């Protein structure tokens, strides 16, 4: 198969593909998270290329991973689906083998793990 | 059909003392009712002051000893020439054996040496890698003739102080190397008398904090 | 499949660019059905319009697509979408929900965007479908693997002109017949031909099939487009 | 083999014999059938010595790895399920083991899981496992009470192993005793059946089946 | 998993003061049909080693081939191929023992019993056995098949233990071997009158004797033997 | 089956009966068991018809490819190819092949490959169920350097005895003559050979 | 490499040839019942153990190989040669004919000019032996091309060596003897050292002759080597 | 050894073009003109047999090929590409259809399958698109007669009549003028022979022209009798002789 | 032998599963729950081979739960059962098939019906007013053939089971240590946790 290295170092020690990924994030709509005393709140926005949309059926930006943890994102929507799917599977697999739902930190470490792996 | 196993007879004996251990075995190698060799040694110095014997199916025994010797060699390479302690050998051997859980080495393995406090140590393994440290252990054809003797004469089991009526066990002493070799040679003459697969010669290996010493005694050749 | 300094996907942008030259397809969603309309790219008198299909494809019995882009790239994706629907039906003895099939197709597209070093598909789809969880649904997917839902949408050539006109004349309480009419109106004005003739068109509706409480898919015959073109004052 | 583990007011009692056999041959009387996984987790062993020994030593490694990964000791539920899942991967290949995973955590309190090579995994208050299980159950069930004092419970476990050691040809050697609390397992000694039988007989006035 | 088809019977061997002797008959049996009569079952390798093979002949022919290209391979980029880096009896054995044991461990054995007889470059006698199971042993005398049961008893009368080896001469040893071959011809239904015999001496090298025959046979007493019990005529 | 190959002064002759049985039924009474793998390299087949036919086809193939790359193969080379196939696949084969061929340097040669896959070069060779009955006869009558008309006689007599005693043998006797001359085919009918 | 240049040639192969032209000079000489191989060994330093850095290689028991260019490439080729010889022997029983062996290396070498992912071999290889019908000498270029030769040379001194060989051929239509070709090889190696003489050299010779070696490849050691080194020294003073 | 170009050689350029597909179409432009005409009871595909030296045997070159007993192909562009596409197309008619359903595929579906093969060369790693355009003429019980064009991209479309290759522009016009939906087969042959006369420079006879029809079933071209429910193949190659006879009355 | 019963009344489905777990000569547990919740309105009961039983159930549960979170939607009992069937049907022809029989009881909120599905280890699925796996069916089927009515209340359904259990406690050779009873209706799954000493 195909395995030509895409994410590589530049002379100044930067991985330009990872760098341009951040540029795509700063390109996407805004997301904000703030945690309270007994809560955490997530907030997003929507763009304006067109406005003849049907919003019953278009994907919301906050995704349920398990019944007790949610994931929001900025950047490429298509990419985010792949992370959300994988995160959702892991959450079920954790319940199946540890007999306990994921901790928020564990789920994060998993998703960050997947992202890291796609850099090398 | 083809049977991948054989039985080459053959009996081994490990005894641990205070600052030494002995591993001994007969030198006779057999097939059914035939003698293949009268002097084929099966107790080996493996380096790092460890002696090893894998008794039973000789082909499997050899394969195992070969691999442990190689294991010792690579341990030196990978771990800065570190001395492989007897307990660490024991464990490594469990893994060797268990790797073949579904096509086992047909052998009873005994290893001897000194623990990290300089005490004499004997470990024994079944064909699939279950192991225990012990004060002494017999292996192979005549194990069943020998072990009870050892329980009686090495661990003083069923022996009481005369006159205590039956209320005080004979005190558990440590044995000297001269005392231990007497038990070994007697255990083996007894076994030669009563088991057809034991005879010809006895090779004892003694391990102390000045290396490995070797001794050989004749056994009845019939 | 690589990033630009700005954070865009080179081949994806160029794929979209490719699509921007393809014959226009339109999807319009009504209270009681969905309309699909597509224009064929500069044709000829001798081009067989009878046994012809190229822009409108049936996915299962409750879902159809409109195609903008490379026909052959699209047939690859149509066929695997047809299979995904059938696996779903075999597994669950229920038809595939419209969104789920759309997500799967969009996930395949996304793949060619992240790994493999193969070129993305030069295709955009308009999905028209019905299911009993959301009813009538209109979706759009493009080479980036992105999908969104629509009341009315256009893909291919002249989507800017198209979108202005639909945004102007579309209203939530429309019937299918008005939607059919709006579809033709829009195409009439966006065409790069003199006029809009019947042989340059493909047309399909997903209705509640008059009387039954059931869902019907109609791919309009050459004669039926010629008819629907007359009563709307285009002859 | 006879192994047992029960739950009571004062935590968990775990008791085991120490006999290893091959056929009718008594291989060893001084064998360790309890594995110490961490200061809070115990594993018992019945069936094939190698199988139990190998896979429970392995269990310890998986449990240690969980501590490093998650910074927190593993639940009994999850340690039991690591073994039970592994053993299921091997179903049909002839592994032979019947084990109990015992411990305390804060989330679960004192917990016992039975795990065998059939794939069976069970949470429960009372288990006896091994070729002497029925003999242990006999004594254990007819004297068990939740309110037993730590001292009484230790005796009952010990006495139930003795029962099996005596009647089951394939059990014997000595009793190894453990008590598990919030503070962790505490070893309660090795009790040679040679001495323990007679002591118990004379003191308790039981074993009237026994000549002189 | 297989069965020996064309087979060849005992190989016998012993060591004496200056070397080793190995012998084997020239028969290849096919069950009880004494089918082939010119089969050489002693395989010389260099001028210090002879490899006697019993059991399945097709496997023997495989092992022949392996030994020949083992010699080829050893010569490759080997300027000392005919001196210090010449193939040793011990190297040839350990190679075969490896193979045999791998082949059993794969449940597809070479259905043979093999004796490797030779002299080490330092002058030491080499004599070692390996068979289909990968079992290996060494002894002043070695034999396979019927040789184990009949020849060993006779040969051990000459060399019972290690210390007997500087006391045994080439003449005494060859005679013991030749007599054993006679006995085997008397009592082994799968044996043959014609045999080969090789001596490997630290002084003389390889003497390879082909086409030997069993001589001085006793049959005369047969004439007086009538009936199976009471019959007089 | 009765098959034989015999070297003589001018080359070699292959002979065989023509009977194939399944059980006691004769499936074919006019079988041709003499098989060409090369111009002057022929063989005889015994054991499983399936197996021996498949093997002879692969050998024919290998020898054809051999010729195109390296000139005519020797008879020994052909035997080696047969042996490689028979030995390496011994477990799934029941194949007893006799290979015979004429070469300019080596004149007539005969190789027998029995069940296991061992090879044996011989002055002559006999195989098949029929051959047990003619071991004594053949050993008592074979001479080295026989003439063509003598070798034909020897094969004819031997095979007729084989045919007389073995139920699995019968029909006509086929021969192939392999010399410098060329390749000659021969047939002899029951009325001819039963009289001997 | 998988690239033709516009003239029809293959520029990667072309450059491989440069690597060869840049190497030590080695030769082959066919004689009436065998072949003789010889090679120049540059003495980099006094510290080289003499006789102990052998360049000529045997294939099977009857083929000799010597090469000029990138030495590791040559060793790779001989390794392949040896598998090719074993594979042939295993299947066909007979040892491999030299023409057959030539094509085996030919095809393998040629394969490395087919794909852009591989580079061609940086050696020209001279090889041959005695088979079932005669002696054969071959030379094979980085392109895969090979032919039979009466005499062959490759390396830095190939022109001067080729000239010498041409002289022998023309002045010995009745064929040369194995004993003679050994001495002549020694002469020819001395006479290609002229075009490489800033460093000192060691001579190495092997031969394969039906009468002199029983058709087996063998090295020319001791007396016979010294006799050749003498003959060569004589015809330079 | 091994393939080391596992990426697409056809990629989108900034303007949205796929260059390698365009360049394949330019290759098709230089190709010798070929055409198809659909009648009410037949289809005709025809092309020129451009010889290179009269030493070449033009009959041995099949430019018009049978794909199934009822389907045929002809091409413009790169002959060697067409030849491998023909072999793949025949095999796929079997693997994808006949071995499953016990009958040959209808035209649209075989055309779809060829299109798939061409498309895959447009997207797979380490390949260039096919440098041919095909005209595929077939008949099946449920769709009757049809004519399709398949291009390097994998796009295909149905035609009443068309031409591809060198004189395609000129010939498409010539056909537009001459095509009506009432033509008998012999009329379409006549029109095809006329259209093909405009392309050729040199000789114009039955040995420089290859022409095939999809018409009625030919029982004598079947090879066997006794199963009344197949009357033979609908594909027929017109013989050199038969082309000439329609030329004298041209 | 392992009692797995299911009875579908008018507004609900009722599952009863035996509580004993017995290896060899010993009853190891008298309170085992032979059931997994697949969704808020779908419950599965299982009996069969020692290991496979719980692994399969949990594997099914994780898959349904996964689907739930992915679509924010609860699959119908009919859809769940077809999944379960297909899984078993693949399994039967693999290297080591799951030897697990199941009953799936759910309430279909869209149709407002209760639904009972019987599926054996071979992947044989059927919808039934009442079902059983193993030996228990040889008694209960005919008992329910008599006493069962299609339009019964949940309370009447619990009396029908009391009869079924009684009959099995009288005529089955083995002591299955009573049953756990669970009702699946429009609200969901609850446990009637007082059935043995009732
Ligand atoms: C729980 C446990 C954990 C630690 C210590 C004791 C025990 C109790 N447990 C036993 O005492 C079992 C009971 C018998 C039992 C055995 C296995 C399953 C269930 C019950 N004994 C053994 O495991 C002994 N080994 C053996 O019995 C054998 C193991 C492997 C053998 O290999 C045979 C072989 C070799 C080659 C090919 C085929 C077979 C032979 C004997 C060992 C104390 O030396």
């Amino acid at each position: 198969g195909y395995d030509r290295a895409l994410s590589i170092f530049s002379p100044d020690g930067h991985i330009f593909q990872v760098e341009y990924a951040l540029e795509a994030v700063k390109r996407g709509t805004c997301a904000v998270g703030v945690k309270g005393k007994n809560c955490v709140v997530l907030g997003c926005e929507r763009r304006s290329t067109l406005k003849l949309q049907d919003t019953r059926i278009t994907p919301s930006k906050v995704s349920k991973i398990d019944s007790h943890v949610v994931l929001s994102f900025s950047g490429l929507n298509a990419d985010s689906r792949i992370l959300i799917e994988k995160a959702r599977v892991e959450a079920q697999s954790h319940r199946l083998t540890l007999e306990d739902p994921v901790t928020v930190e564990y789920l994060t470490r998993y998703v960050a793990g997947v992202q890291q792996r796609y850099t090398q | 059909q083809f049977n991948p196993y054989g039985d080459n007879g053959g009996t081994i004996l490990g005894i641990a003392g205070e600052d030494f251990a002995v591993l001994a075995g007969d030198t006779r190698n057999i097939t059914d009712y035939s003698i293949n060799s009268r002097y084929e040694p099966k107790v080996f110095d493996c380096g790092d002051n460890i002696v090893m014997s894998a008794n039973g199916f000789a082909a499997d025994g050899d394969a195992l000893v070969k691999r442990f010797k190689n294991s010792v060699k690579w341990y030196h390479f990978d771990h800065n020439d570190k001395k492989l302690s007897i307990n660490s050998a024991a464990r490594n051997i469990q893994h060797l054996l268990y790797g073949k859980r579904f096509f086992p080495y047909y052998v009873h393995t005994i290893i001897a040496g000194l623990d990290e406090d300089g005490k004499g140590a004997v470990y024994s393994f079944d064909p699939v890698g279950s192991y225990e440290r012990e004060q002494c252990r017999a292996g192979g054809a005549a194990a069943s003739l020998i072990m009870p003797f050892l329980d009686n004469q090495v661990n003083f089991k069923n022996q009481y102080e005369p006159g205590t009526n039956g209320k005080v066990k004979k005190p558990l002493k440590y044995l000297s190397v001269e005392e231990v070799i007497k038990l070994v040679r007697d255990s083996f003459t007894s076994a030669t008398e009563r088991h057809i697969q034991v005879g010809d010669g006895l090779e004892i290996l003694i391990v102390t904090k000045d290396g490995v010493r070797k001794e050989f005694y004749e056994l009845k050749r019939d | 499949t690589i990033f630009s300094p700005e954070g865009r996907l080179y081949q994806v942008e160029y794929a979209l660019e490719s699509i921007s030259h393809a014959g226009t397809a339109i999807g319009i969603m009504a209270s009681d059905g969905i309309v699909l309309a597509a224009e064929r790219k500069v044709t000829s008198t001798l081009l067989e319009q009878d046994t012809s299909t190229e822009k409108l494809y049936k996915l299962n019995d409750k879902i159809a697509v409109a195609v903008a882009g490379l026909t052959a790239d699209a047939e690859i994706l149509i066929n695997t979408a047809r299979i995904h629907a059938q696996n779903y039906l075999k597994t669950y003895n229920e038809d595939i929900p419209v969104e789920i099939l759309v997500r799967r197709l969009s996930d395949i597209k996304q793949g060619y965007t992240q790994h493999g070093g193969l070129r993305p598909f030069g295709v955009s789809f308009i999905y028209a479908g019905y299911d009993d969880r959301y009813g009538y649904q209109l979706y759009t997917s493009n080479p980036s693997g992105n999908y969104t839902g629509w009341k009315a949408i256009s893909v291919g050539a002249n989507t800017s002109a198209a979108q202005t006109l639909l945004q102007m004349d579309y209203k939530d309480d429309m019937k299918v017949d008005d939607a059919i009419e709006l579809a033709l109106k829009t195409l009439s004005k966006t065409t790069d031909s003199s006029a809009l003739t019947y042989d340059r068109l493909e047309f399909a509706t997903i209705r509640k099939g008059a009387n039954d409480g059931e869902v019907y898919q109609k791919i309009f015959k050459p004669q039926e487009i010629k008819d629907i073109l007359v009563k709307t004052g285009i002859t | 083999t006879t192994t047992l583990a029960f739950r009571f007011q004062g935590g968990i009692i775990v008791a085991v014999d120490s006999r290893a056999t091959a056929g009718n041959w008594v291989a060893s009387q001084t064998v360790k059938k309890v594995i110490e996984i961490n200061p809070f987790l115990l594993g018992t062993m019945a069936g094939g010595a190698a199988d139990c020994q190998f896979w429970e030593t392995w269990l310890g490694s998986q449990c240690r790895l969980h501590e490093l990964r998650e910074k927190e000791r593993i639940s009994v539920a999850a340690a039991s399920k690591i073994l039970s899942n592994l053993v299921y991967q091997y179903k049909g290949a002839g592994l032979s083991m019947g084990t109990m995973i015992c411990g305390y955590t804060r989330k679960e309190g004192p917990t016992i899981y039975y795990v065998d090579s059939d794939g069976t995994r069970l949470k429960g208050d009372i288990f006896c496992v091994g070729s002497g299980q029925t003999f242990a159950y006999g004594v254990l069930d007819s004297n068990y009470k939740w309110d037993l004092s730590v001292e009484d419970a230790l005796y009952l476990g010990k006495r139930s192993i003795l029962a099996a050691a005596h009647r089951d040809a394939y059990s014997g050697g000595s009793v190894n005793l453990y008590h598990v609390t919030e503070d962790g397992w505490i070893y309660h000694g090795n009790h040679d059946v040679g001495e323990l039988f007679w002591k118990v007989k004379e003191e308790e006035g039981s074993f009237n089946n026994v000549i002189g | 998993t297989q069965q020996p088809i064309v087979t060849g019977t005992s190989v016998i061997s012993m060591k004496y003061d200056n070397g080793v002797i190995i012998a084997a008959d020239n028969l290849g049996s096919y069950g009880s049909l004494l089918r082939f009569n010119g089969v050489e079952r002693l395989i010389p390798v260099g001028d210090n080693t002879v490899v006697g093979i019993s059991g399945d002949i097709s496997d023997m022919q495989h092992i022949e081939r392996l030994l020949k290209d083992l010699v080829t391979e050893n010569a490759y980029d080997n300027p000392l191929a005919d001196a210090e880096e010449a193939l040793e009896p011990s190297y040839i054995f350990e190679y075969l023992a490896t193979v045999m044991y791998q082949r059993r461990s794969k449940m597809n054995p070479l259905w043979n019993a093999i004796i490797v007889a030779g002299v080490q470059s330092n002058g030491d006698q080499f004599l070692r056995y390996v068979n289909l199971l990968g079992v290996t042993y060494s002894s002043p005398t070695l034999a396979t098949g019927f040789g184990a049961h009949m020849a060993n008893p006779l040969l051990r009368k000459v060399v019972d233990r290690e210390s007997d080896i500087p006391k045994t001469t080439v003449q005494v040893a060859e005679e013991a071997i030749v007599n054993a071959m006679r006995v085997l011809y008397y009592r082994d239904a799968r044996s043959s009158r014609n045999f080969s015999l090789a001596i490997i001496d630290k002084n003389t090298g390889l003497t390879f004797k082909k086409n030997l025959q069993v001589e001085n046979m006793k049959w005369d007493f047969a004439k007086d033997i009538k009936g199976y019990g009471t019959q007089k005529i | 089956t009765s098959i034989m190959a015999v070297t003589f002064k001018d080359g070699v002759i292959l002979g065989a009966d023509s009977r194939t049985t399944t059980g006691a039924y004769i499936a074919n009474r006019v079988t041709d068991k003499l098989t060409r793998v090369h111009d002057k390299i022929w063989c005889c087949r015994s054991g499983s018809a399936a197996d021996t036919q498949a093997i002879a086809d692969i050998v024919q193939y290998h020898l054809e490819l051999y010729t195109s790359q390296y000139g005519t193969p020797s008879t020994e080379t052909a035997a080696s190819v047969f042996k490689e196939l028979c030995y390496e696949n011994k477990d799934n084969l029941t194949a007893g092949i006799i290979v015979a061929g004429y070469d300019d340097k080596n004149k007539g040669e005969v190789y027998t490959i029995p069940l296991g896959g061992s090879v044996h070069k011989l002055p002559y060779a006999i195989a098949g169920s029929g051959s047990t009955f003619i071991y004594g006869y053949c050993d008592k009558n074979f001479r080295e350097n026989m003439s063509k008309e003598e070798t034909v006689d020897f094969i004819k007599h031997s095979l007729s005895q084989a045919i007389k005693w073995d139920g699995s043998s019968g029909g006509v006797i086929r021969m192939v003559v392999l010399t410098a001359a060329g390749v000659e085919r021969l047939i002899f009918y029951p009325d001819e050979y039963e009289q001997l | 490499n998988s690239v033709f240049s516009p003239d029809g040639r293959n520029f990667q192969v072309e450059y491989a040839v440069k690597a060869v032209e840049n190497g030590t000079t080695s030769i082959g000489i066919k004689c009436n019942d065998g072949v003789v191989f010889a090679v120049e060994k540059l003495i980099t330093s006094k510290l080289l153990v003499p006789q102990k850095n052998v360049k000529i290689q045997v294939v099977d028991r009857h083929i000799g190989c010597v090469y000029s260019g990138l030495i590791p490439d040559g060793r790779h080729l001989v390794n392949r040669g040896r598998e090719e010889a074993a594979s042939f022997k295993k299947l066909y029983k007979t040892p491999i004919p030299i023409p057959a062996f030539a094509d085996r290396l030919g095809q393998y070498v040629q394969a490395h000019t087919l794909y852009n992912s591989v580079r061609p071999f940086g050696v020209s290889t001279i090889f041959g032996g005695v088979d079932k019908n005669g002696a054969h000498l071959y030379m094979l270029e980085p392109s895969g091309s090979y032919w039979g030769y009466k005499g062959a040379a490759t390396g830095k001194g190939r022109q001067s060596a080729k000239a010498e060989l041409e002289k022998l051929v023309d002045h010995h239509p009745e064929g040369l003897s194995a004993r003679e070709a050994v001495k002549q090889a020694a002469k020819i190696i001395y006479l290609a050292h002229e075009d490489n003489k800033e460093k000192d050299f060691e001579l190495e010779i092997s031969w394969c002759s039906l009468s002199e070696t029983n058709g087996l490849h063998k090295f020319v050691k001791g007396d016979l080597l010294q006799e050749a080194i003498d003959f060569a020294q004589k015809e330079i003073n | 050894m091994t393939d080391r170009y596992s990426f697409s050689l056809t990629t989108f350029s900034p303007s949205g073009k796929l260059g390698q597909i365009d360049y394949a179409l330019t290759a098709v432009k230089q190709g010798v003109t070929s055409l198809g005409i659909k009648a009410t009871n037949g289809v005709v595909i025809a092309t020129e047999k451009k010889s290179s030296s009269p030493l070449a045997m033009s009959e041995t070159l099949s430019k018009v090929s049978l794909l199934t007993p009822d389907i045929g192909a002809v091409y413009s562009g790169m002959g060697p590409d067409y030849r491998v596409l023909v072999d793949k197309s025949r095999k796929v008619a079997h693997t994808s259809y006949k071995r499953i359903y016990g009958e040959y595929p209808p035209t649209k579906l075989l055309v779809s399958e060829v299109a798939k093969i061409m498309q895959e060369a447009t997207q797979s790693g380490g390949v260039r698109p096919f440098g041919v355009s095909l005209l595929i003429a077939g008949h099946d019980e449920f769709n009757g007669f049809s004519l399709y064009q398949v291009d390097p991209s994998g796009s295909y479309f149905p035609w009443k009549a068309t031409a591809i290759g060198k004189g395609s522009v000129a010939a498409k016009t010539f056909l537009e003028k001459r095509w009506n939906d009432e033509l008998e087969l012999e009329d379409a042959i006549h029109i095809a022979l006329l259209t093909l006369k405009e392309s050729v420079e040199g000789e114009f006879n039955g040995d420089t022209i290859e022409l095939a029809i999809i018409g009625d079933e030919n029982p004598d071209l079947l090879g066997y009798t006794g199963i009344p429910t197949d009357k033979g193949p609908r594909f027929r190659k017109l013989t050199s002789q038969e082309i000439n006879d329609r030329l004298e009355a041209l | 032998m392992d009692i797995i019963l299911g009875i579908r009344v008018q507004d609900s489905v009722i599952l009863a599963s035996s509580k004993a777990v017995t290896r060899g000569i010993s009853v190891l547990k008298d309170s085992d729950d032979k059931t997994r919740q697949l969704s808020p309105h779908t419950l599965m009961s299982f009996a069969g081979e020692a290991g496979d039983t719980v692994q399969f159930a949990e594997y099914i549960q994780a898959n349904i739960q996964l689907y739930s979170i992915r679509e924010d939607y609860e699959l119908s009992p009919q859809a769940v059962s077809s999944f379960v069937r297909q899984e078993l049907a693949k399994s039967i022809r693999s290297r080591r098939p799951y030897q697990v029989n199941v009953l799936i009881g759910g309430y279909d909120k869209k149709k407002n019906k209760p639904e009972l599905y019987q599926i054996d280890y071979l992947g044989t699925k059927v919808e039934l007013p009442y079902g059983a796996h193993g030996y228990s069916g040889f008694y209960t089927f005919s008992l329910l053939d008599h006493h069962y009515r299609p339009d019964m209340t949940t309370e009447e359904g619990l009396d029908l089971l009391k009869l079924c259990v009684q009959e099995l406690e009288k005529r089955m050779p083995m002591d299955f240590k009573g049953v756990i009873v669970k009702i699946v209706d429009k609200d969901g799954i609850r446990q009637v946790d007082d059935f043995q000493a009732q």
